């Protein structure tokens, strides 16, 4: 019942760190700050047609 | 039972912990999760999208919506200067208030690439050519087009394709910058020159506007939270 | 069954050289609504360069992540105004102004939440301060809409039987609770651009959504001699949290507390000339 | 050549032969309701063509001394069609929309164009506190212009441009879905906008979904010609329309 | 000993919480457990059962028992309104005291379906048609058998069959209903009106009741638990 | 050995098209004592819809698992009446008002009970409050039924051999402690239609079976110059319940501690007409 | 000694959460909040000969 | 995966005997830079000599692992001058002349860093003292450079949403935390001999590379009727620690707290002649 | 919960203790390492290497 | 998830320690005062050419 995880490295660089839930609701549990998947095409290429960079944009 | 002693930090309330409480609701069942288009994860997502830079703060302009435009004229001598600016994202009134100036300005240091992205917004008919030169930190600003054409620069031809982009390089001694720039941490400055000149046929206007957007390369990071100093309030809202 | 076992680094530099052909990827057109994807490796010459910076601190996690206060009261424990022994807010996230912005910069948010209280108390000035008080205890009542709303002190709606309530003792670590999500819809709005009643009448605005509820607060049964006052504040602090639709930073400042109200202002700073550079 | 596009919805085709690409949303394509993610019970009604088709929303001029205009959906196609009618008819509805600006003028003409679809565009009013009527935002299909100087009646929205009546700098637009008219290059602009709430259905009547704006932010110009004015256009399709809850008309 | 730090909200005293904690007569020997009849495990189960509704509160009730019974008459015009009501189960005062209303008044959210059940209590000689509609949230409440119609509705023939069921779908915009219900989270009206009208033999009574019953149906659910307003006190009681 | 490892949802809604046919599903008789299970599904088309709604907050163990306040009194350290130096309270659940009705929804119930106490000091006021007085510290004691009563605050029955007890000092947590089911029957009745004599004489109603004992309080030995003031408050949680043939919901207020006895109240309240349905 | 069962699920959807008991008396053991059976047919159908819905019910 | 399981010792002496030979370990030239390698066993007879001395406490870890003082500063509670109710401090390490010297003898390091405060109070002297004043809290608020500064200690900057802060209440345990490598570059530098501006002009030494930000404390809502002060005193202690370029020891004393000044110093005491050895 | 006693030493701060405490600035991505010439480890290091030694201490 | 080492010797020479993670910031570990290595050559021995004690130095 016990999770183990890398720990964010620091100066001088056993980076595992050991996890135990204690409560039977989730809301309970601690922030998940380790995520960090990003995908910003949704912001930055909203187009339909696929744009080439090299090529030029109108024709 | 089991014997401890407590360590310093007890019964501390330190506002970035993370810790497990107990919950108030037990067994509360939340709503269904559903897929709202245009989810973001991270904040560098925003800060990638271009924005209109108010170049023209020129300290007399009546009208607000002025300070976007850069002025542009058919007959220039050889050699003049369309603007000039400070490269400090986070503090110069140019970036300020931008939309990644305002991002910035939640973080204390920033690090990685910058795009500028120039439009031509004149007549059909109408042609010229710009050099746009980046100027690393130094001792004095360029004066002259002789002097910006040492740096980095490109020669923008205006035609078909109505935009150029210059990437202005990461060229520091630091992996880092204070977005609270001073003189240690200086950036260097941007200039635009004419390059030939601006010419126009018969029967068109005698003036014309360029504008700037600025944005952020894919190896641009922050770093250091902190509170933003644009906001504040003397008394509590009602 | 006893243990179980659970970096992504910003994109490196290539290396560029000379070049001359008919690509041209620093020209582009910005009235596709496209941003530009050059790197510095397409324009000018440049070294092999391994990063190793993560966006680790960028995340809306991490943004969000922050006990802010939102509210703070004062409430004596013997006064001649009934009114003015107690609070009752209407929970909201609109009266403090940096959480709020730091919330506005989304349109809709899915987090639980971690609620901190904080009190403090101080004995008021007179002419005759010697008095011996024990510890005083606090009371922390939530009630959901609809729920009795204590009238006085020593009403009888504060002997909870289904509302959650905290009893807390000073001189203590500061209380603190879980709370999950409990909006009715599939996201909490920070706007809504709508009316409340079907013919486009009433209220309108974020106000229409507020119905979370009130929270109470009083000193259980200390009543000195003479008087002492008593500070409260609340702290949030999102968890899990999934936000959409960004949009842009506000520029004027706060006004109102239930509204969008503002007065113009400038789009920044003013220069010399367009040609300013020094100090 | 990809300076071409052709559209057609329903019994109705829209061919524009100078333009820029088509901008999807937030990369999401307009779609029905799902059966794991609905709430209402009983049957949707599907008009599929009779509603999906383009509706012209009336025209406007564009001046020297034009500031901007702003619509806000789906209350401007209230009273067009079927489409307003379903509206009338029932409690809820659902749909995307795919919206055309037409603006042409010759080569010897200059200005640029901000196109900008804004969810859950809230606004303040002219003096702080006080409250405005649902007419000051919205009266059907007619335009609403923004002003150059700070407005002072108390009967109506800050009109102020370089604010957008939203309290942020207009510059910084850029974040939602847009597009740019600049007559050296294009006069059409395309935005296809999917469903965006924070419940799966809404009623359109109550609820303004999303708010489209043009700004000029080069101001139009030319000299020695005999056209005053440049024409501005604006067409509107719904999108995989559903509606539910029939009841007495009127809403 | 083992090191230790205490964390916020130590020595606190929540009332919802589940903690384990010494007890006060160790060993003790409990009864033997015995399967006493009727167990219920779920609110849900009360709340599915028919109670009656009282629909008749027209504020000059001289007899408490008169609420109960919705009157019929023979003659009547073609087209008139037997009764009409707001569908607020946890604040209307026709729903407010039924079994199923009293259970919705210790929570804050629901959201399901609905059963109505009318029963016919006249001679065994009468017959008759009605129209029970259900109007969803709207400006404005029907007027009219023809605007009632509009809506989801059922045709009632009085025959063998004494009662007859309408089962209110839930057509909603959230998955869930504030039982407070304001504006925003409206719910709609209920109608009946004369289909054919009453018709009766020689030798029978003129006028005749109808009877109305509410419960839940087997997708209905509660959230939010907190303490009912109907009842209070002002001393302790001795 | 070290680790062994130990949802429901509503029903859905199916499809349903046009129908015609002899079944009539609407149709049924209430004089059966059954109560319809018809559908939407079974008088108008639907969709097919899956809900994930779950009805975990409504089960008896949570509807009854909060702690609600049953009893509260005062007690001061010093004072010229014995009688008002301690408190002593026969142990019953129809004090409070919210929790009583909570508990009357149900004729038998059986559960364990968690206790915890709520204990404040106050001085009281006069014209002289200048002293220093050390932490004070109190004593809980039960007795079950049938033991020896204290008659004063310094009484020998206070040296407790066999009767559970608590002594808490100001200034911690709360105290607590867990209590089995000690109900000489099978289950705990609420309600008891009968007499306590044989030929139907005595006492009537539910007193005739509250023998659970008496809960004593005083201060150890903490006797202040000046008088002080305590309250305490007695909150129960049942665990693990169990609960037999539910019964409606009381309608009028209550009058009496010990007695079911009531005024008569109107059914619910009135509206202009059969017909009015606004506001 | 220790059990090791589901958490209920909250927003962002280990889920897992560890228990152990220290006290001898099954009276001192937590609430026992997760069971949702639950069986209405003894109140809503309390009828003896069992009845079909789509028929119809007296005859 | 339950259990991961994870001494030096001096130089021996060596048995050396007589020698008659050409190699001459005892001269050399130290013209070279070369610091001799030569040891007792060449140059005299010796024994064999087991050692079991190890230099475990003369490591950099060990050596400045140790908690210092840094910084104290005092705030009273009430007071006319607004600027004296609160503490405003530029963090640095040039202060306290101790720590300053221990780290002085490096040119660069590289650690991560423990802060623990210390807070005391007491009431200040005065005609009249006789109050009642329950526990007082205090809050440490950390601005990174360029943050919004409070400038009394009612602002609205003290409702931090994203700079960290401690609310700590006297009586507890000292207040305490981690913080990791905040270094624009790759390491800390104790010595910096250059300009800020490109013309070697402005600033000069140390002082140019010094932006780790502020800390503010201040009495969270103490108001007592009379003045008390508090004192709070801030210490600092690295955790693993890395060392470059080792440095001479500094030989005059300090005289300011942000450059290298000084006042020339004799190198050692003195002695009657060169060939005193008695006392 | 888990029944515990605190032992004498509780609360106090001693200067030369190793614990582990919070960090105040979660998920903090450090400046990378660099391998700067002369790494110095262990004070006995320094205390190797020579020295002028101010023997002629006379007085005047 | 949890370490096992040696611990320091002291008078009367189970010397096994064990040490467990919390934290998910590795400068939140404790310190790491158990290394003991160290190579004096940087700054005794800078020199080019190596040089034999036993030889003599200059020729
Ligand atoms: C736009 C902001 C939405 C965020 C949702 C906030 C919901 C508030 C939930 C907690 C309110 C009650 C806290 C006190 C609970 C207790 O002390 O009993
Ligand atoms: C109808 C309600 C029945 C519930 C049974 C209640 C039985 C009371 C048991 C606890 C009474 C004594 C509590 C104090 C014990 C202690 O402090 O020593
Ligand atoms: C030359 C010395 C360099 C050492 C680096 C010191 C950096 C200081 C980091 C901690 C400063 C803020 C501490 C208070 C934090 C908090 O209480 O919120
Ligand atoms: C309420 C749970 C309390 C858990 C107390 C700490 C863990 C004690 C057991 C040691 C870890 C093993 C856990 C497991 O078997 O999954
Ligand atoms: C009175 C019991 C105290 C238990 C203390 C916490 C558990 C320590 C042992 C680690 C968990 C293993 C338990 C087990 O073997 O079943
Ligand atoms: C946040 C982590 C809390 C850990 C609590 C102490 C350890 C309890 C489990 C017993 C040790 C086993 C750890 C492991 O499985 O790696």
């Amino acid at each position: 019942g016990a999770q183990v995880s890398t720990q964010k490295t620091g100066a001088h660089e056993i980076i595992h760190y050991t996890n135990i839930n204690y409560y039977k609701d989730a809301a309970s549990n601690s922030a998940n700050r380790q995520d960090f998947t990003q995908d910003p095409s949704k912001f930055t290429e909203p187009v339909k047609d696929v744009m080439i960079k090299s090529l030029p944009a109108l024709n | 039972g089991l014997p401890t002693m407590n360590t310093p930090g007890s019964t501390q309330f330190l506002t970035s912990d993370d810790f497990q409480s107990p919950c108030a609701l037990p067994q509360f069942d939340v709503t269904p999760s559903m897929n709202i288009p245009g989810e973001v994860k991270n904040l560098m997502e925003i800060a990638e999208v271009d924005s209109v830079v108010p170049v023209n703060n020129v300290q007399d302009t009546t009208d607000q919506m002025e300070m976007f435009r850069i002025p542009v004229t058919i007959n220039a001598p050889l050699q003049q200067q369309v603007f000039g600016l400070r490269l400090q994202p986070g503090l110069d009134s140019v970036f300020k208030h931008t939309l990644l100036g305002e991002i910035l300005n939640y973080y204390a240091h920033w690090s990685g690439s910058m795009k500028l992205t120039f439009v031509f917004c004149g007549s059909a008919m109408a042609t010229g050519k710009f050099l746009i030169a980046y100027s690393p930190p130094g001792a004095n600003p360029p004066k002259t087009r002789k002097d910006a054409m040492l740096g980095t620069h490109i020669i923008w031809d205006i035609g078909l394709q109505s935009s150029c982009v210059l990437c202005v390089p990461w060229i520091s001694q630091t992996h880092y910058r204070l977005v609270q720039q001073d003189e240690y941490t200086s950036a260097g400055y941007v200039t635009c020159w004419y390059q030939t000149g601006m010419i126009v046929p018969p029967g068109t206007p005698n003036s014309s506007s360029i504008m700037c957007f600025a944005s952020a390369c894919n190896d641009f990071s922050v770093r250091m939270l902190r509170d933003t100093p644009f906001i504040s309030q003397d008394n509590k809202l009602q | 069954d006893v243990e179980e076992a659970i970096v992504v680094h910003v994109a490196d530099t290539m290396r560029s050289g000379p070049s001359n052909s008919a690509s041209v990827p620093a020209l582009t057109a910005v009235e596709t609504g496209h941003t530009s994807q050059v790197t510095p490796s397409d324009t000018m010459q440049t070294r092999h360069v391994k990063n190793y910076h993560s966006r680790s601190e960028s995340t809306v996690e991490n943004f969000l992540g922050r006990s802010a206060c939102v509210y703070m009261e004062e409430y004596k424990t013997t006064d001649n105004d009934v009114n003015k022994k107690f609070v009752a807010w209407p929970i909201n996230t609109k009266q403090m102004v940096q959480m709020r912005r730091k919330l506005e910069m989304f349109t809709y948010l899915r987090f639980d939440m971690e609620v901190t209280f904080v009190i403090t108390s101080r004995q008021d000035p007179g002419t005759t301060l010697a008095q011996d008080m024990p510890v005083l205890t606090h009371q922390i009542m939530y009630v959901p809409p609809g729920g009795p709303i204590p009238a006085k002190v020593d009403d009888y709606a504060w002997q909870t039987s289904t509302n959650p309530s905290i009893f807390w003792t000073e001189g203590n670590a500061p209380a603190r609770m879980s709370i999950p999500f409990i909006s009715i819809g599939n996201a909490y709005s920070n706007f809504y651009d709508g009316w409340s009643n079907f013919d486009q009448r009433g209220s309108y605005g974020y106000n229409t959504l507020n119905n979370l509820g009130h929270i109470y607060v009083r000193h259980v049964s200390g009543s000195s001699p003479h008087p002492i006052t008593s500070t409260i504040r609340v702290y949030f602090k999102p968890k899990h949290t999934r936000a959409w639709v960004p949009r842009p930073p506000r520029l004027c400042q706060y006004k109102k507390a239930f509204s969008v109200d503002f007065t113009p202002t400038p789009i920044t700073d003013t220069r010399k000339d367009i040609n300013t550079v020094t100090t | 050549s990809d300076r071409v596009r052709s559209i057609t919805l329903g019994n109705s085709t829209i061919t524009t032969q100078e333009c820029a690409n088509v901008v999807v949303g937030y990369g999401r394509w307009p779609t029905y309701l799902r059966d794991d993610e609905a709430t209402a019970e009983d049957q949707p009604t599907q008009p599929d063509v009779a509603t999906c088709r383009f509706y012209t929303l009336d025209s406007i001029k564009w001046e020297k001394g034009s500031v901007g205009w702003w619509w806000k959906f789906p209350e401007a196609l209230s009273d067009m069609g079927l489409f307003g009618q379903n509206m009338q008819y029932h409690y809820l509805g659902r749909a995307g929309y795919t919206i055309h600006v037409q603006c042409n003028a010759s080569k010897f003409h200059q200005g640029c164009l901000l196109v900008v679809c804004v969810p859950e565009a809230e606004m303040g009013g002219a003096v702080v506190g006080q409250a405005f009527s649902a007419t000051a935002m919205a009266n059907g299909d007619k335009a609403y212009e923004f002003t150059s100087a700070t407005q002072s009646d108390q009967t109506k929205v800050q009109t102020a441009i370089h604010n957008a009546g939203m309290g942020v700098g207009v510059g910084n637009l850029t974040i939602y879905p847009h597009q740019w008219i600049n007559l050296r290059t294009n006069n059409s602009a395309t935005i296809v906008m999917p469903y965006i709430n924070s419940v799966p259905m809404d009623n359109m009547f109550r609820h303004y979904n999303f708010t489209l704006m043009v700004i000029p932010f080069v101001k139009l110009d030319y000299a020695d010609t005999a056209s005053t004015y440049v024409p501005i256009t604006v067409t509107v399709a719904p999108m995989c329309a559903e509606y539910n809850g029939l009841r007495l008309a009127q809403a």
